This record gives structure tokens, C-alpha cells and sequence, in this order.
């Protein structure tokens, strides 16, 4: 895909591509904790080399928030 | 058989590498670090150039000090090359030295040991750990024998410090050799532990002390880590070739040293900073060796 | 004390800094060591304990920063 974000989050939280939806919350749908969070938001720039700041990242709890922030 | 320098220990020595009092305090800190790792007093720790110097002080030290009463020393046939060179020198000086063989298990026979003790033995020197195949020697039991027999007990722990727990009084150690760059510290530094009755550049001694503290803090984590990677190595070779065997008594292996045999034998080393990629490489580069 | 977002920013900081180690083994050991350490001590419930482990964390972050910066001095 072009917005192939479900591969990075699937690879970080150990979930198959079927469970990663678009309205999936990382904490209560992909079953994560606040360390998996910083690991995943840190792994997104491994694909895109961005710099999502400390202040404007706490509300990216959904996967579609990730694809929308990248886009 | 050296190890890479741990960035934490380098961080410790760097203040002392850039300017040349504070020396006494830094050295006292370092020697209580060593002592705390091995369970000794700080007064019982003396810094050296490395385990070679420590071994020569211990072995030639006791040997020459008691020459007028005792002439026999006991070691093992597989000690470090410089221990054996020193003992050859002592033999040329007039000492008689028993070189004990280690069994197929890699452990010395305690009955052979105490049978070897004579009325004129001053010193027993036994490696803490079999570096070749990966077993621990029964240090505590040997210290018991030597204590009953009134013998000085020295052990070479260069390859053992930081990998397995050590306590000088439990094992009845009289002398112990320690090497700095065998535990991710710097080359050129060592320690000898000498039990008490009741010169060396300070950046290197604070390096040794830092390495010792890091080891004492990292022993369990590194233990089960090196263990995990060892199981990956052994089980991965065993899956691609079921003929290979792991030598040494399995009840006495320690993490970091694996000796496998084919049908000759080859030895692997796993330590702190070893990655899963390296284990996954040398498992196949060795499997490619299809003799 | 030291809240929760404090230790989260801390953990983020040690991951970020440890990723800048020039040597491979030092960086994988650093991030694996940090991950395992925080995850193991995640559900600690003693404050006098917690502030001790974040004190140690700060010290270690100090050394990590110093030696990645030194490593970048030679490139
Ligand atoms: P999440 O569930 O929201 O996470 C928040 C948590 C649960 C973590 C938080 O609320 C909490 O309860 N914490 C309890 C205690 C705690 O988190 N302590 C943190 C300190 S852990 C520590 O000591 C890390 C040590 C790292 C050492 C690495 C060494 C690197 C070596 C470098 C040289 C190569
Ligand atoms: C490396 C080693 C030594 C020598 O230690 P140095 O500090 O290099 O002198 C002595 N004994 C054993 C078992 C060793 O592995």
C-alpha cells in the first residue's frame, strides 16, 4: 500500500494485519502500554524520518490518527 | 580472550585520563568496589598489572616465602600458560610441583587432590573455572580440604569474576587473581586478593573498580542473557546436525563458554554485548564446515 | 516524587539517545537493556524505591549522553 502504516504498528505490537483496523486504539484494541507507545511512535520515523514532538503526540491513540498525522 | 570496553567504565576513567589528593579517594573507592564484588575487605585488595602479575605474586610469593619448610606446590595441568611457566620456573629453582589432570567432565578429582597433599605442601592453586570447556571447579570444597590440611589456597578467577558469584570467606580463599580486561575493563590493570589476619596508574584502578561495580550490578541479567543465547546456539546447531555433543558436566556449566564436539571439538564464547545476529551467524558459518 | 509522564519522557530520552551509539553492539545492548529494565520495573509500587531507580536511570542517561557525544566528536 501507499499508507502502509499497519505494517509498522503490526510489527511493533505483534498483531496480525487482520486485527489492525482503522478505528483501532493502541491501548484497548491492540493491547498496549505506555512503553509500547513511545516505541511505536519512535518506530514511525524509521519509515518516514519525521519528528513528532513530545507535546503533540499524546492524542495519537488511534491508528488512523497515525496515518492522518503522517499524511 | 579479551573483551570490549564497557562505555560506562570508559565514562569512569575519562576524568582521570584528561588530567594528571583525589588519587587516594579514587583508589579507595575502586578497591572497596572490588572487595564488595568478591566479599572481601578493602584492606585485602592490592592492585597489579593484571592476572599474570597477581598469579606470580601468589604462587612465587608463597612458594619462596616458605621455602625453608615447604617444597611442594599443587596446580592443575590446564591452568593459564603463565601459571604453568611460573611453576616450571619454581621447579627449576628446586620446588616439586604436582600438575593435576582434570577428568573428561573438566573438573578435578578431589580424592586425587587431597591424596596429593604432602607434609611439605604450602600452596594449592586451582583455576576457579575451566576456561576450555565451561565448568566451574568445586572451589568451596577445595577450600575446605586446604583448610583442614593447613594449606594456602589460591585461585585464578580472571575468567570467573562477574560471570559466577564469588565470596572469599565462603570458599576459604587465601589468594585470588583478578583481571581487568576479562570483565569489560581496561588492559594493564589487575588485582590480587590477600586474606588478612584480623605504583599502578590511577585511571586504570578506577577503571577496574568501575568494571567490578558494573559486573556486580549486571551479574543476573547477563547470566540469563548469555544463557538464552547459549541455548539458541546449541539448540540451533543440534537442529541442523544431531551428532554434535556438548562437553563438560552439565550440572556445572557456567554462562559464556560452550564447547561442542563433532564426529574434533570447537569452542564458542558468548558475553555481554553479544547479539542474536552474531549467534545466528556463527551457527551457520560453523554448519557450513561440512567436513 | 516524579509523576508518570516524567519517567515516560525519561524512557523516551534514553531510547532516543541510545539509538545514536555509533557502535552496533553498544546500541542494541543499550536499547535492549533499557527496554527490559523499564518493563521489568513497570509495576513497582514503592515511592522510595521508584525514585531510586529513576535516580540510577538519570545517572546512566548521563553516561550514555557523554559517550554518544564523544563518539560524534570523531566522525
Ligand atoms: P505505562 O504503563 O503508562 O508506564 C508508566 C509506568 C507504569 C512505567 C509508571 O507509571 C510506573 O508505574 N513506574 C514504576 C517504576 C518505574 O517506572 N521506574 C522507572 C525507572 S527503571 C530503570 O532503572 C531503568 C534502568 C536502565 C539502565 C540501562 C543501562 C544502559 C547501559 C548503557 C551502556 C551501554
Ligand atoms: C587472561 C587471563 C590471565 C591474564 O590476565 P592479564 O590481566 O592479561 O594479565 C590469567 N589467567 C587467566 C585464566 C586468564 O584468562
Amino acid at each position: 500500500i501507499e499508507e502502509r502504516v499497519k505494517k509498522i504498528i503490526g510489527e511493533q505490537l505483534g498483531v496480525k494485519q487482520e486485527e489492525v483496523t482503522n478505528n483501532a486504539s493502541f491501548v484497548e484494541d491492540l493491547g498496549a502500554d505506555s512503553l509500547d507507545t513511545v516505541e511505536l511512535v519512535m518506530a514511525l520515523e524509521e519509515e518516514f524520518d519525521t519528528e513528532i514532538p513530545d507535546e503533540e503526540a499524546e492524542k495519537i491513540t488511534t491508528v488512523q490518527a497515525a496515518i492522518d498525522y503522517i499524511n | 580472550a579479551t573483551t570490549p570496553l564497557d562505555p560506562r567504565v570508559l565514562d569512569a576513567m575519562l576524568p582521570y585520563l584528561i588530567n594528571y589528593w583525589e588519587s587516594e579517594a579514587a583508589m579507595e573507592r575502586a578497591r572497596q568496589q572490588v572487595a564488595s564484588l568478591i566479599g572481601a575487605d578493602p584492606r585485602e585488595i592490592i592492585f597489579t598489572s593484571g592476572a599474570t602479575e597477581s598469579n606470580n605474586i601468589a604462587i612465587k610469593g608463597v612458594a619462596r616465602f616458605y621455602r625453608s619448610r615447604k617444597k611442594h606446590l599443587i596446580t592443575t595441568q590446564t591452568e593459564h600458560k603463565c601459571v604453568l611457566d611460573s611453576c616450571r620456573s619454581l621447579e627449576a629453582e628446586g620446588f616439586q610441583v604436582t600438575y593435576l589432570p582434570v577428568q573428561k567432565s573438566g573438573i578435578i578429582d578431589l580424592k586425587e587432590l587431597e591424596a596429593a597433599i604432602q607434609p611439605d605442601t604450602s600452596l594449592v592453586s586451582v583455576m576457579t573455572v575451566n576456561n576450555e570447556i565451561g565448568v566451574k571447579q568445586p572451589i568451596a570444597e577445595i577450600g575446605r580440604i586446604c583448610s583442614s590440611r593447613k594449606v594456602y589456597f589460591h585461585t585464578d578467577a580472571a575468567q570467573a569474576v562477574g560471570k559466577i558469584p564469588l565470596d572469599v570467606n565462603d570458599m576459604k580463599i587465601d589468594l585470588m587473581s583478578i583481571s581487568g580486561h576479562k570483565i569489560y575493563g581496561p588492559k594493564g590493570v589487575g588485582a590480587i586478593y590477600i586474606r588478612r589476619r584480623p605504583t599502578v596508574p590511577t585511571p586504570l584502578v578506577v577503571g577496574l573498580g568501575a568494571a567490578c561495580e558494573v559486573a556486580q550490578q549486571e551479574m543476573e541479567y547477563d547470566h540469563k542473557r548469555i544463557s538464552k543465547l547459549s541455548e539458541r546456539l546449541i539448540q540451533n546447531i543440534m537442529k541442523s546436525l544431531p551428532d554434535v555433543v556438548m562437553n563438560g558436566d552439565p550440572k556445572h556449566h557456567y554462562p559464556g563458554c560452550i564447547n561442542l564436539s563433532f564426529a574434533s571439538s570447537i569452542r564458542f564464547g558468548i558475553g555481554r554485548f553479544t547479539t542474536e545476529e552474531e549467534v545466528d551467524y556463527t551457527v551457520e558459518k560453523c554448519i557450513q564446515h561440512v567436513k | 516524587a516524579s509523576s508518570r509522564a516524567q519517567v515516560l519522557a525519561l524512557y523516551r530520552a534514553m531510547l532516543r539517545e541510545s539509538k545514536r551509539f555509533s557502535a552496533y553492539n553498544y546500541r542494541t545492548y543499550a536499547v535492549r537493556r533499557i527496554r527490559d529494565a523499564f518493563r521489568e520495573n513497570k509495576n513497582v509500587k514503592d515511592p522510595v524505591e521508584i525514585q531510586t531507580l529513576v535516580n540510577k536511570a538519570k545517572r546512566d542517561l548521563g553516561v550514555i549522553r557523554r559517550q554518544v557525544h564523544i563518539g560524534q566528536l570523531y566522525s
